């Protein structure tokens, strides 16, 4: 499942801002 | 009467604009308690304030830091506009000062902790509940955009939930006054709209896409776009290929398709009625748009709190030394903070 996957990835905490 | 309220919402945030406050405490005026959040250039701190009594988060931005990124203009952004705003879902900022080595910025306490907790804890909200949230977007961005700012960073981790389980909207890092278009890439990288990494100029429309993220994330528990790395995320933005839960409504379904609209010429909040295409969408026929705005909606869900000085919203965090040069440092570079 889709949430499976979302949950097994490695972004599922606090996400950095990028300013590149 | 929106355009005569915004009118004079205007005029207060212009005077504030042009003669922005400066110096209203210094570090030893408060007392520094626990660390509620972490950041790229500091972090921020529950605190006392000794003379009152209250309590107040203290952003605290190491000037060195923030050179060394080249955030300088940014950050000057973020202060000259936090001081000037004032809407119900924007988190007030209660004092501002700097020293030799950092910058500070006090704002008011916000006790709930970040939506992030709470969604990725409960997995997904209703859609009742996320469009209680969404709402005060809407209104809130409607607000910003009419004062020419863009907002550049939505997402559910600077989005405070306070004692009356409404929004207090924080970090306006990327927060940027501007009349036509902008160039920088910046943002987070599952929020960014198409036209930022393409690096093509972009508007205001950039918020209105995030907010289709952001309502797309709430109700499902998962971003539409994700992956392990940034730039595979970016692939998938641009194709904008969207799948949805089977449990998302038909009208939902709709309005995401709306918001995450690759072409700008049709994208809503950038047409010809602006907002008004969003909050005329039936996904929102049951929102009272006044009610949000004076805050007299009951509200989904609110946070447990015990007494004022309660962190147990929010994550621990490892504590370091606040450390303050004998000599300063940047001085000229922020010279107007
Ligand atoms: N006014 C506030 N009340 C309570 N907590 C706050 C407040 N402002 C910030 N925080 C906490 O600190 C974190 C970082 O604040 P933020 O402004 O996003 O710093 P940064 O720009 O470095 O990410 C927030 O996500 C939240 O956890
Ligand atoms: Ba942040
Ligand atoms: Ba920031």
């Amino acid at each position: 499942t889709t949430y499976a996957d979302f949950i097994a990835s490695g972004r599922t905490g606090r996400r950095a801002s990028i300013h590149d | 009467s929106v355009k005569e309220f915004l009118a004079k919402a205007k005029e207060d945030f212009l005077k504030k604009w042009e003669t922005p406050s400066q110096n209203t405490a210094q570090l030893d005026q408060f007392d520094r308690i626990k660390t509620l959040g972490t950041g790229s250039f500091g972090r921020v701190m529950l605190v006392k304030h000794k003379e009152s009594g209250n309590h107040y988060a203290m952003k605290i931005l190491d000037k060195q830091k923030v050179v060394k990124l080249k955030q300088i203009e940014h950050t000057l952004n973020e202060k000259r506009i936090l001081q000037a705003v004032n809407f119900p879902f924007l988190v007030k900022l209660e004092f501002s000062f700097k020293d030799n080595s950092n910058l500070y910025m006090v704002m008011e306490y916000v006790a709930g902790g970040e939506m992030f907790s709470h969604l990725r804890r409960i997995g997904r909200f209703s859609e009742p509940h996320a469009r209680f949230y969404a709402a005060q977007i809407v209104l809130t961005f409607e607000y910003l955009h009419s004062l020419d700012l863009i907002y550049r960073d939505l997402k559910p981790e600077n989005l405070l939930i306070d004692q009356q389980g409404y929004i207090q909207v924080t970090d306006f890092g990327f927060a940027k006054r501007v009349k036509g278009r902008t160039w920088t890439l910046c943002g987070t990288p599952e929020y960014l709209a198409p036209e930022i990494i393409l690096s093509k100029g972009y508007n205001k429309a950039v918020d209105w896409w995030a907010l289709g993220v952001l309502i797309y994330e709430m109700a499902a528990g998962y971003p539409p776009f994700f992956a392990d790395q940034p730039i595979q995320i970016y692939e998938k933005i641009v194709s904008g290929k969207v799948r949805f839960p089977s449990h998302f409504s038909s009208d939902l379904k709709d309005l995401l398709r709306n918001l995450l609209q690759v072409d700008l010429t049709k994208r809503f909040g950038n047409l010809k009625n602006g907002v008004n295409d969003i909050k005329n969408h039936k996904w929102f026929a049951t929102t009272d748009w006044i009610a949000i705005y004076q805050r007299k909606v009951e509200a989904p869900f609110i946070p447990k709190f015990k007494g004022p000085g309660d962190t147990s919203n929010f994550d621990d965090y490892e504590e370091e030394e606040i450390r303050v040069s004998i000599n300063e440092k940047c001085g000229k570079e922020f010279t107007e903070f």
